[PDB]
């Protein structure tokens, strides 16, 4: 559910150091589990809006340290395999995926002033992935162009 | 006059906007210049209902219908075994003849079963229901 | 065509066809049930569900999976009585096998009696020709797991995972992609695969009750039919 | 030629495939494919699409009794 | 039509309307039923005085088997009877060559091949019989098995045969049948038999009572009917 | 039974034998092969494709060998063929049995083709529905006989049943001439395979055993892929 | 045993993909009494392998018109007509790479009486095809165009010429 997963989430987010890294992405596959439910278009994707964003924290953690080429690749593999895993098209196409991409290129705003030339074009790279089949598309797409623009 | 259909589906005047539905019960025994695609796009296939489905429609049909809490629809689709909307929608209704059976303005869930039978019983008269397709 | 009586007995039509066999195929489908079959790297499993309409109705009197010998495990499909008058056959000859020759029986060579039997049954036209299917597994010395399908038009073949019952093009069409695409079979792997997809084929999200599950694997070669239990382990294992 | 098509779908991969086909069966398999991927919100076709292609069009193709041969 | 005759030609759609119609045949005979309670099996059955007809207690379906194995047989009756008889003659060899009870599945098994063997042929008919298999042990408990025409037999708690069947296995699963004792279940079934068949279709009929179980000692006897008459004064009481 | 014991085969009032007629159709409508007989053995090869992808191809098998040095091959529904397989395996035991030594090969032709007209001629059972091939090197030459659902036979240098073997028959009568060596036969007969064969022709695609005076012998996939090398 | 007659494979692949041609002509020389060791169907795919990764790559006619013609006649002492059949329709290839008078003429007579009377639908579009070659080359338009116009109406039976149609074109 929406509010009580976000109240979940609310106390999770204090185990970025409190608990484990790789331990809180064990907890995230029971969130991808609320993401397996897709009970309402709306009130299951709310869902998705936290846990890509404290996923996001976790990237400001781990990214925010070295664990960089190791953070991103393990993560847009497993929003590629979200199709798979979860309901397939991230379980309703958007709402929980065009502002979790959209927070992404979010995440690479703040850190193509941060994340140096390799890692940077490591997430470039990785989003790219996404430019081929799978993004925000709605009427814009101008997060794909925001920063393949930033690409040269 | 079908060959005017041939025509003016395809032939020489394109058309725009003007969708085609067709209905049949058995595909078989079309014309195959009418069934190739172009004129005939696509070919939607209808079939029984699962069980769930029927446990749906059974659901559908039970709304409006003066009862008790006591309905259960469970063993009534255990009992059913490829009946279509309207066989299920003829079994809501026997069961409502039954109450008046008795003049029981409320429904007992028992009546349900009983037409369940008799519904069930008078499909010893249905053969060649499928057809292939094309 | 119908040209004197091929529309009736175990004759030739000017195409070249036999109408009554063809029409014993579809006489398996009035069964109303599909099963499924599938072999691992060192096991093989059946599964098939069940139609219990009855409270009154038995549940242990119901099962398909039919123990022939301590190293055999068959499921059958089509009418009830062709299965049953077909394992007086199996278990007969089986036995057969062992007064004769000593050692067991292989699982294909069986395969080879059964099909020879129900050649006769076409070849002859004075003889009904027992619309019923038939599905082996077992384990063998030198080869591992092995099923086979016994028809009724008298002919078998190997595989390594195959379905029978109502739905074999739609289980041969998942399992076609299911399997081809290099995948490494567990016990686990090889079960999990089959409740998938049966599940998938009826959309069912089963209670641990309807289905039945036999088993064979290279560690107890003991043909095992399994338990509501651990049936339900394997259910809640797939239920992630 | 007309459609984006994605550079990861092999063309004579369903050429081989015989299977009887008539001209404007093509038409309807590119069209199949294109309002497959559509319907995946997606503007760009992959190989997926033409194998649900044949999988919708080229489908109903096979009834056969082994014991005949 | 044109397929229907032999019993030995599958229909163009896959099944055999001789056996279709036998069915049907069974079907049109008076109801017989039969039930278990916990520790015993008891049998039920309507018979049909006409006008006078005969000396009553005449020609009654009840039959006994074994004196552990009840019969339950309705359809015609002739052929019944030759089953009967192939019944007694049957467990009669297996106590011949083996010293003791034949088990019930065992027996239901033999005689439904046996019933098998005439549905494959155009020498013989089908049959136009079906019945029911009552048995009881100390190591084994109550079992009761029912036969089709076809051939397919298996195991119940309660099961119904005749004209009145689905409309009678309805309030039978209405009782409770685990804990119930089959001296209840008697007076029980009065019930049921007495709430069917009534004016304006055929006459007085007539009520019979088969009773095996733990109180029988395993042997099977009819019930004291006459003797403490509980089934009419407690098949009477639902005058309304 | 009950020992009705009449034939349901008559001739016609044009004098012609309807059911062996038909069954002839059912024979050709049968999966092609072709065998040759070229100066040293026989070589016999047929057309087995696999309807998909999971059977098993190292459990049916097509070529069969009868004696150490006689292969057999069929064309046409493969159920009966293992029947009268089984058949001609006992009968060429018996005659070693009275002699002590191999039958040869026209012995066979004689008493399977017996068998198959006696049970043509026979009451209440259709004939067979499969043509035969066989092939055995007795006493250094090979010979290489046809059989057919009418019992009959021939001794063929060279033929193939099937699809297409008027077409592939015709092939034979080009390509092929008065003498070769087995391995020049088996690229002609792997050339009328690929006559009427599918698109892709793998080593399973299908099948070849061969007689050598040797003995009769079976080939492998192995060598089979090894071979295909050369198509045609 | 096998894994040295690969390695043959192996070795004259590197001498392919390093690019030289004297290198390998030793190695097929050097491996032709090694061939009476194995069966006739992977020594077919020895020597068609190395003998074409051997013509394909060099215009070094100081060993092609040799082994080839050592080929052809161990063809003749293996006995195999498809085998030669082809080496000549290669060797002729090969004459035509020095503008050869005669012996790029003589295909005809000493092949064409063959392959018609064969039932080829593959080969026999490519010998007269170089036989339009070999005439117009040696100043003959009359005669190469009967000859490409017979090529024409033979090339109307194959189901594949993937690239002998644009060869044709
Ligand atoms: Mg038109």
């Amino acid at each position: 559910m929406a509010d009580g997963g976000s109240e979940r989430a609310d106390g999770r987010i204090v185990k970025m150091e409190v608990d484990y890294s790789a331990t809180v992405d064990q907890r995230l596959p029971e969130c991808a589990k609320l993401a397996k439910e897709g009970r309402l278009q709306e009130v299951i994707e709310t869902l998705l809006s936290l846990e890509k964003q404290t996923r996001t924290a976790s990237d400001m953690v781990s990214t925010s340290r070295i664990l960089v080429a190791v953070v991103k690749m393990c993560y847009e593999a497993k929003e590629w395999d979200l199709l798979n895993e979860n309901i397939m098209l991230l379980s309703k196409r958007r709402s929980q995926l065009k502002q979790a991409v959209a927070k992404m290129v979010q995440q690479c705003c703040t850190y193509v002033e941060e994340i140096t030339d390799l890692p940077i074009k490591l997430r470039l790279i990785d989003t790219l992935r996404m430019v081929t089949e799978g993004k925000i598309y709605v009427e814009i797409e101008r997060a794909r162009l925001t920063k393949t623009l930033a690409t040269i | 006059t079908l060959m005017e259909l041939l025509n003016q589906m395809d032939g020489f005047d394109t058309l725009h906007r003007v969708k085609m539905i067709m209905a049949t019960n058995r595909p078989d025994t079309l014309d195959p210049a009418l069934l190739r695609p172009g004129r005939l796009d696509r070919k939607i296939h209808i079939d029984l209902p699962n069980e769930q489905a029927r446990l749906d429609i059974l659901k559908i049909h039970a709304g409006p219908i003066t009862k008790h809490g006591e309905i259960d629809y469970e063993a009534i689709v255990k009992l059913s075994d490829g009946f279509n909307g309207a066989d299920l929608r003829n079994v809501c209704t026997e069961a409502g003849m039954f109450a008046i059976r008795a003049d029981h303005d409320f429904v007992v869930q028992e009546d349900f079963m009983k037409a369940v039978r008799k519904v069930a019983d008078s499909k010893k008269l249905e053969s060649k229901l499928d057809y292939k397709p094309v | 065509s119908s040209a004197g009586f091929d529309r009736h007995i175990t004759i030739f039509s000017p195409e070249g066809r036999l109408y009554q066999v063809e029409y014993a195929f579809k006489a398996i489908n009035q069964g109303g049930l599909t099963s499924v079959a599938v072999r691992g790297k060192d096991c093989a499993v059946i599964v098939t569900q069940k139609k219990v309409p009855d409270k009154l109705l038995d549940s242990s009197t119901v099962t398909h999976l039919f123990k022939i010998t301590e190293n055999i495990g068959c499921v059958m499909t089509g009418m009830t009585a062709d299965s049953r008058s077909q394992v007086q056959r199996a278990r007969y000859e089986a036995a057969n096998w062992k007064y004769k020759y000593g050692y067991e029986i292989p699982v294909d060579m069986l395969c080879k009696r059964i099909a020879d039997i129900s050649q006769v049954y076409t070849q002859n036209a004075e003889m009904r020709p027992l619309g019923c299917c038939m599905i082996l597994i077992g384990i063998d010395e030198e080869q591992g797991p092995q099923v086979y399908k016994c028809d009724p038009a008298g002919y078998y073949c190997g595989f390594k995972a195959t379905a029978a019952g109502v739905k074999q093009t739609e289980s041969t069409s998942f399992l076609e992609k299911k399997v081809k695409k290099k995948f490494d079979w567990t016990f686990e792997q090889t079960v999990e695969t089959a409740i998938t997809c049966l599940s998938t084929v009826l959309s069912i999200d089963f209670k641990p009750s309807e289905i039945e599950v036999g088993v064979v694997t290279v560690e107890n070669p003991k043909f095992r039919i399994l338990t509501e239990a651990e049936i339900d382990a394997h259910l809640v294992a797939l239920a992630e | 030629s007309k459609m984006n098509l994605s550079e990861e779908v092999d063309l004579e991969d369903y050429v081989a495939r015989p299977d009887k086909i008539s001209g404007a069966d093509i038409n309807s398999i590119c069209q199949e494919s294109g309002m497959l991927a559509v319907r995946e919100n997606r503007y760009i076709v992959l190989a997926k699409d033409f194998e649900k292609a044949y999988k919708t069009v080229i489908k109903k193709d096979e009834q056969e009794h082994e014991f005949y041969k | 039509t044109g397929y229907d005759l032999s019993a030995s030609t599958f229909s163009p759609d896959g099944r055999v309307f001789q056996v279709e119609y036998a069915m049907k045949a069974v079907e049109n005979s008076s109801t017989a039923i039969g039930i278990r309670c916990k520790d015993g099996v008891v049998f039920g059955v309507e018979k049909l005085v006409l006008s006078k007809l005969y000396e009553e207690g005449s020609n009654k379906r009840l039959f006994n088997v074994d004196r552990h194995v009840g019969m339950a047989v309705a359809g015609l009756l002739a052929d019944a009877r030759s089953l009967a008889d192939i019944a007694r003659e049957e467990a009669s060899n297996f106590r011949s060559n083996f010293g003791y009870n034949i088990p019930l599945k065992h027996l239901a098994d033999r005689v439904a091949m046996y019933v098998h063997a005439y549905t494959l042929y155009s020498a013989v008919r089908p049959f136009g019989c079906s019945f029911m298999l009552g048995s009881y042990s100390v190591n084994d408990g109550a079992q009761l098995y029912m036969i089709d025409p076809s051939g397919v037999s298996y195991g119940y708690w309660g099961c119904a045969i005749g004209k009145a069947r689905q409309a009678a296995k309805t309030e039978i699963e209405k009782l409770q049948m685990k804990e119930m004792t089959c001296r209840d279940i008697v007076k029980e079934v009065a019930k049921i038999i007495y709430i069917v068949h009534d004016e304006v279709k055929d006459k007085a009929f007539e009520l019979e009572l088969s009773w095996v179980g733990e109180l029988t000692n395993g042997r099977h006897e009819i019930v004291p009917k006459d003797i403490r008459e509980e089934a009419e004064k407690y098949a009477k009481e639902s005058l309304k | 039974e009950r020992g009705y014991s009449f034939s349901l085969t008559t001739f016609s009032p044009s004098g012609k034998l309807v059911q062996i007629e038909y069954a002839l159709a059912a024979v050709a409508g049968g999966a092609p092969s072709v065998g040759i007989k070229a100066a040293n053995g026989v070589v016999l090869a047929t057309e087995k494709k696999q309807k998909s992808i999971l059977y098993d191809e190292r459990s049916v098998h097509k070529v069969e060998p009868i004696t150490k040095h006689i292969g057999l091959v069929y064309s046409g529904m493969g159920p009966d063929y293992r029947v009268l397989v089984h058949r001609a395996r006992k009968l060429a035991q018996q005659y070693y049995l009275v002699y002590q030594e191999p039958i040869p090969t026209a012995q066979l032709v004689q008493r399977v083709a017996s068998v198959m007209q006696e049970y043509t001629q026979s009451g209440g059972v259709r004939p067979f529905g499969v043509s035969l091939l066989i092939c055995g090197w007795n006493e250094g030459r090979p010979y290489l006989f046809q059989s057919d659902p009418s019992g009959a036979y021939f001794a063929w240098k060279a033929t193939a049943m099937g699809k297409n073997y008027v077409n592939g028959k015709t092939f034979l009568e080009k390509r092929y001439n008065e003498d070769l060596e087995l391995e020049d036969a088996i690229h002609t007969a792997i050339l009328t395979l690929k006559e009427s064969f599918e698109g892709q022709m793998t080593e399973d695609n299908i099948e070849v055993g061969i007689c050598n005076e040797a003995g009769f012998r079976r080939l492998t996939p192995t060598e089979v892929k090894d071979y295909l090398a050369a198509i045609a | 045993v096998q894994v040295k007659e690969q390695s043959i494979l192996e070795l004259g692949s590197l001498l392919a993909k390093t690019g030289q041609a004297a290198e390998l002509g030793g190695l097929l020389k050097y491996v032709r009494p090694f061939l009476n060791s194995i069966s006739k169907a992977k020594a077919a795919r020895l020597v068609r392998s190395l003998l074409d990764l051997f013509l394909d790559m060099e215009a070094a006619t100081g060993q092609e018109v040799e082994l080839c013609l050592e080929c052809i006649e161990w063809a003749k002492s293996e006995k195999r007509t498809f085998l030669r059949q082809a080496l000549e329709a290669r060797l002729v290839s090969l004459y035509f790479d020095t503008k050869r008078y005669q012996e790029a003429l003589h295909l005809g007579s000493q092949l064409l009486r063959e392959l018609k009377k064969m039932d080829d639908k593959a080969l026999l579009v490519e010998v007269q095809l170089l036989e339009s070659k070999t005439y117009h080359a040696l100043s003959n338009l009359p005669k190469a165009r009967a000859a490409l116009t017979s090529a024409r109406t033979t090339a109307n039976a194959i189901y594949c010429p993937p690239k002998l149609q644009a060869t044709l074109d």
